[PDB]
């Protein structure tokens, strides 16, 4: 399915298979949280995000 | 009420933090009973009545 959806245009559709345990979700990778802590603002958040 | 002892308008945002708004009379005219005096209220017809 994600194979022939890779050609619909417009949109990003990608299809997957339900976590052993959908309560914890996920345990494939890392969860990271970036902080602003100095009251930078959204924009310089999103320049140290990128 | 909001010339002697200070009334919370509503909500600002200082540095993305909401902070409170706060009128409130010039030190110097709230000190002494006589200071009473100095202030004036509207009247329907537009008159300032002491």
């Amino acid at each position: 399915a994600t194979r022939a959806f890779s050609q619909i245009k417009d949109a990003m559709v990608f299809a997957f298979n339900l976590p052993a345990i959908v309560e914890l979700g996920t345990a494939t990778g890392f969860d990271f949280e970036l902080i602003d802590q100095a009251g930078l603002g959204h924009e310089k958040l999103t320049q140290a995000r990128n | 009420g909001a010339a002697w002892g200070g009334s919370y308008v509503n909500d600002f945002i200082d540095r993305g933090r909401v902070k409170k708004v706060y009128v409130m009379s010039e030190a110097k005219y709230r000190m002494l009973p006589d200071d009473i005096g100095d202030w004036y209220v509207r009247a329907a017809d537009g008159q300032m009545v002491p």
